[PDB]
């Protein structure tokens, strides 16, 4: 009894290490050891959202962008509240809870789920599609701007021209796009714990 | 000078850039965002470009398609079931107004495999002979060993230079 607590924590830690290496196995272990009520998307999303700071963030991202994990991703992103935040501010919050994957297809799913959620959270007024393009363009800019492998960085005008016609058929106001651009340009999106 | 390298998934784009790399293995923290696979060879910059992805995002490709002198199309010579899919992707890339004068290099990759279609057959399956205004070359290769990679890049270089 005087060891129950300490033993319980160790049980938890071993589950996490198992999750970090193999998401599915770790989750099964966590549900079996009673750390997660069930295997529903809702219970798993809540666990990931709340214990984010104890799990391997890259593993979380690879779990969430798994094409068969559509609902888990939707449930997870539903735990955020983006009301009244601008697109780049909301994306930074989203990306503090997991490590964004690197393949375009994986990034697309994340941005898709994020966009529809961000849009619904608002009910410059971009429709669902415009928020998607804009958000996708932000991930692009972060890579273009800080990935050492990139040779020639977009200038604001490049970023701006590239988005022509993406605002409900027309253009986003220049001051708006400049704010977003400068935001990413001067403050790279990174995982704080990593530095 | 810029060159984009496209191809269906698993054609061997990553493998090819691995061999061409040789450079100091990434010992830095990965930048949040898209994977960037690029390399320099004879002052020419080659970059892998994923053509996958819903049409909604294509407008964001415009900036990167500007100033493109050449396209390298990588195709898995052993994947007979998806060869026609590959032809469609190539034809969609060549139709890009921004690549109208681009020089084309096709790497018929995975020639090391037993039942890999040869360069001649690939040339036929991809309809290369139907292209009425296009400078192109097809090179048999094996990305894992490096065979043909340089022979093809050297042909491409010589074509953009003069
Ligand atoms: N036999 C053989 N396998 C290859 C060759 N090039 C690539 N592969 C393999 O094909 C798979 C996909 O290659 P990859 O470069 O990742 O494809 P990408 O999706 O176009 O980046 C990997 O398992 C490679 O090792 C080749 O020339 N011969
Ligand atoms: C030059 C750098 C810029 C980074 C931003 C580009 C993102 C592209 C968007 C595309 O749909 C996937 C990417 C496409 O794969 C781009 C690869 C690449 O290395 O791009
Ligand atoms: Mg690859």
């Amino acid at each position: 009894g005087s060891h129950m607590a300490s033993d319980r924590k160790t049980e938890f830690i071993l589950c996490v290490e198992t999750f970090n290496e193999k998401a599915k196995k770790g989750i099964q272990m966590l549900i079996e050891k009673g750390f997660i009520d069930s295997d529903s998307n809702r219970d798993i999303a809540s666990f990931l959202f709340l214990n984010n700071g104890r799990l391997n963030k890259k593993t979380i991202g690879l779990l969430l962008c798994d094409p068969k994990k559509t609902s888990l991703l939707k449930e997870f992103i539903d735990l955020f509240d983006f009301k009244g935040l601008r697109v780049d501010e909301a994306i930074r919050i989203l990306l503090t809870k997991f490590r964004l994957p690197g393949e375009s297809q994986q990034i697309e799913r994340i941005v898709e789920a994020f966009s529809s959620k961000y849009s619904a959270d608002q009910s410059v007024q971009p429709d669902a599609d415009s928020v998607f393009v804009l958000s996708y363009s932000i991930i692009m800019l972060n890579t273009d701007s800080h990935n050492p492998q990139v040779k020639d960085h977009m200038t604001f005008d490049d970023y701006s021209n590239n988005l022509r016609g993406c605002y409900n058929g027309k253009d986003f106001p220049r001051w708006y796009l400049h704010k977003i651009y400068t935001s990413i340009k001067v403050k790279e999106i990174v995982m704080p714990e990593e530095h | 000078m810029r060159i984009l390298m496209v191809g269906l998934d698993a054609a061997g784009k990553t493998t090819i850039l691995y061999k061409l790399k040789l450079g100091e293995i990434v010992t830095t923290i990965p930048t949040i965002g898209f994977n960037v696979e690029t390399v320099e060879y004879k002052n020419i910059s080659f970059t892998v470009w994923d053509v996958g992805g819903q049409d909604k995002i294509r407008p964001l490709w415009r900036h990167y398609f500007q100033n493109t002198q050449g396209l390298i199309f990588v195709v898995d010579s052993n994947d007979r079931e998806r060869v026609n899919e590959a032809r469609e992707e190539l034809m969609r890339m060549l139709a890009e107004d921004e690549l109208r004068d681009a020089v084309l290099l096709v790497f018929a990759n995975k020639q090391d495999l037993p039942n890999a279609m040869n360069a001649a057959e690939i040339t036929d399956k991809l309809g290369l002979h139907s292209l009425r205004h296009r400078n192109w070359y097809i090179q048999a290769t094996c990305a894992t060993s490096g065979d043909g990679l340089y022979e093809g890049l050297d042909w491409l270089s010589n074509q953009l230079r003069n």
